[PDB]
């Protein structure tokens, strides 16, 4: 009957999931930019390619 | 006066043949914290990393042993009239020179 007198175990986990999802959502953006998963970020690759450009002409 | 053609015949580079899998000794001329710029007598300078064993004795002017794979790294990509060189060479470390 929509009373949390016996749903305490489920209610706390719902709060725990909300905090767990909140923590991951508010930290993924900053670290993923420089984490690079082993592959250089787009800014570094652009500079690397500019040093060895492609030559369509001549 | 020795003709230029005779010089190429007896030059060590010509006697080497193909550059793949050749044991060539070289001398280090520049040191970074982890990169060793090695000159092996070829046109360019190969780059190798300091080994974890006896790493403290790899200093400027030290002679090491190399296994040349490509004399000059160079490849062709589509849309490129001319190949894009890397201005380096590919080699691996087999140890330090046994004086």
């Amino acid at each position: 009957e929509f009373r949390d007198e016996a749903c305490r175990k489920e209610i706390q986990d719902f709060f725990d999931c909300a905090s767990r999802a909140e923590a991951a959502r508010k930290m993924r953006s900053i670290q993923e930019n420089l984490g690079e998963l082993g592959s250089l970020p787009p800014k570094k690759l652009n500079k690397l390619l500019h040093r060895f450009p492609n030559k369509p002409h001549v | 006066v020795e003709s230029f053609a005779s010089m190429l015949r007896h030059s060590p580079l010509t006697q080497m043949g193909p550059a793949k899998n050749k044991l060539v000794i070289g001398q280090i001329f520049h040191i970074v914290e982890d990169d060793l710029y090695i000159d092996f007598g070829g046109k360019f300078h190969c780059v190798c990393k300091r080994p974890e064993v006896d790493g403290e004795k790899y200093q400027k002017g030290t002679r090491v042993r190399l296994r040349l794979l490509d004399l000059e790294l160079t490849s062709r990509f589509l849309g490129a009239t001319t190949d894009t060189t890397i201005l380096e060479a590919d080699a691996v470390l087999l140890g330090l020179q046994e004086s």
